[PDB]
């Protein structure tokens, strides 16, 4: 997939990653465990919702 | 819901989020007076739903 | 001046944030008071 000079994108899964020379790791994330009838409020800062 | 509570019921003494619909009673202390001017104090209870 | 409502927004060129004043005591009603239905004391 092609990216542009300011993009962000999340990489997930069971895998092994080495950073490219033109890619920056900015953060590590964990899936948040949720039982049925339990949740969290998320904001999409791109669209505001 | 801000509700009345107390022996001689006062407004704004209880607060709730659910309305208890179901059959209960509440109890009040009244002061009445007779055609003879005998001042009486009553203990009453009201079965409601 | 206009109100812009609803989505994430970047002020374009030659646009600035505008402060909206409220008449004396209006602010308390809006926040300190808020709902009159929930409590009346
Ligand atoms: N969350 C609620 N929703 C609806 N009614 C309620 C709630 N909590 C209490 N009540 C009713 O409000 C009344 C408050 O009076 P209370 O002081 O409890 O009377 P008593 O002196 O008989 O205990 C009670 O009868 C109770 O049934």
């Amino acid at each position: 997939v092609s990216h542009q000079a300011g993009d962000h994108w999340l990489i997930r899964g069971p895998l092994e990653y080495v950073p490219s020379a033109k890619v920056e790791v900015v953060e590590e994330r964990q899936a948040i465990p949720l039982d049925e009838n339990e949740g969290i409020y998320v904001q999409d800062v791109k669209t505001g919702k | 819901l801000s509700l009345s509570a107390g022996r001689p019921k006062r407004p704004h003494a209880r607060r709730a989020l659910c309305l208890l619909l179901g059959p209960d009673f509440f109890t009040d202390v009244i002061t009445i007076e007779t055609a003879d001017h005998a001042r009486l104090q009553l203990q009453l209870a009201y079965n409601w739903h | 001046v206009r109100a812009v409502i609803g989505s994430t927004y970047m002020l374009t060129q030659d646009e600035v944030l505008w402060e909206k004043e409220l008449p004396p005591g209006v602010e308390e009603l809006l926040n300190k008071g808020q709902d009159p239905l929930a409590d009346r004391g």
